[PDB]
């Protein structure tokens, strides 16, 4: 029995921790919502 | 129950204690969340009940209480903010620039952020603090390390 707790307003941070790279890559969607690479 | 706008966290006594499984976001009276954080499930928030209303595997999204309600995306040259809420921790922002997913059918936002499983379902937003998409479908790279869609519905 799943229930739902409230966590927070959706606000953007000034100043929030910048970080991640950003990678572009080939994928593919099969129809059970699984993303995989494509090589 | 609640249905004030926000970010909620998912959670499930059925297991050891009290276990988050996903988070969520309540806009305009319905709550969106991705598909494999409840299965199609009905929830529960406080004493009320949210019952599904759309849902798609493939996308791996669902919404309950009304139709799809977040139409905002990433503009494809700016940095977002990933507002994750992790299993028994604070809700926290983690601002980055969105890699790409190139597929047959169109190249899709990614962040290249890594959250424990009960993160799914956390918002990733714009400058405005629109929902641009939810973070928890994705991708282990090369490297190992994992990388998330930005995943967004249509309002219908
Ligand atoms: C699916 S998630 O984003 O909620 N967390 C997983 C990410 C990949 N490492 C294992 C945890």
């Amino acid at each position: 029995d799943m229930y739902i707790e409230r966590a927070g307003d959706i606000t953007w941070e000034k100043d929030a921790e910048v970080t991640g790279n950003s990678p572009r890559l080939d994928v593919a969607l099969d129809e059970s919502g699984d993303f995989s690479l494509v090589e | 129950g609640e249905t004030t706008d926000g970010v909620y966290r998912v959670m499930t006594r059925r297991l050891l204690g009290s276990t988050q499984v996903g988070v969520g976001v309540m806009q305009e009276g319905v709550f969106h969340t991705m598909w494999h954080v409840t299965k199609g499930a009905a929830l529960r928030s406080g004493e009320g009940r949210l019952d599904p209303y759309w849902g798609d595997v493939k996308q791996d999204l669902v919404s309950y209480c009304g139709p799809w309600k977040l139409d905002a995306a990433w503009d494809g040259l700016s940095e977002v903010q990933l507002l994750a809420v992790p299993p028994g921790e604070r809700a926290k922002n983690i601002q980055t620039l969105p890699g790409i997913f190139k597929t047959k059918d169109g190249d899709i936002g990614a962040v290249a952020l890594d959250y424990p499983a009960g993160t799914s379902g956390s918002p990733i937003l714009d400058k405005c603090g629109r929902v641009i998409g939810l973070y928890g479908n994705g991708v282990v790279i090369k490297n190992g390390s994992y990388v998330s869609a930005i995943t967004q519905g249509k309002r219908e």
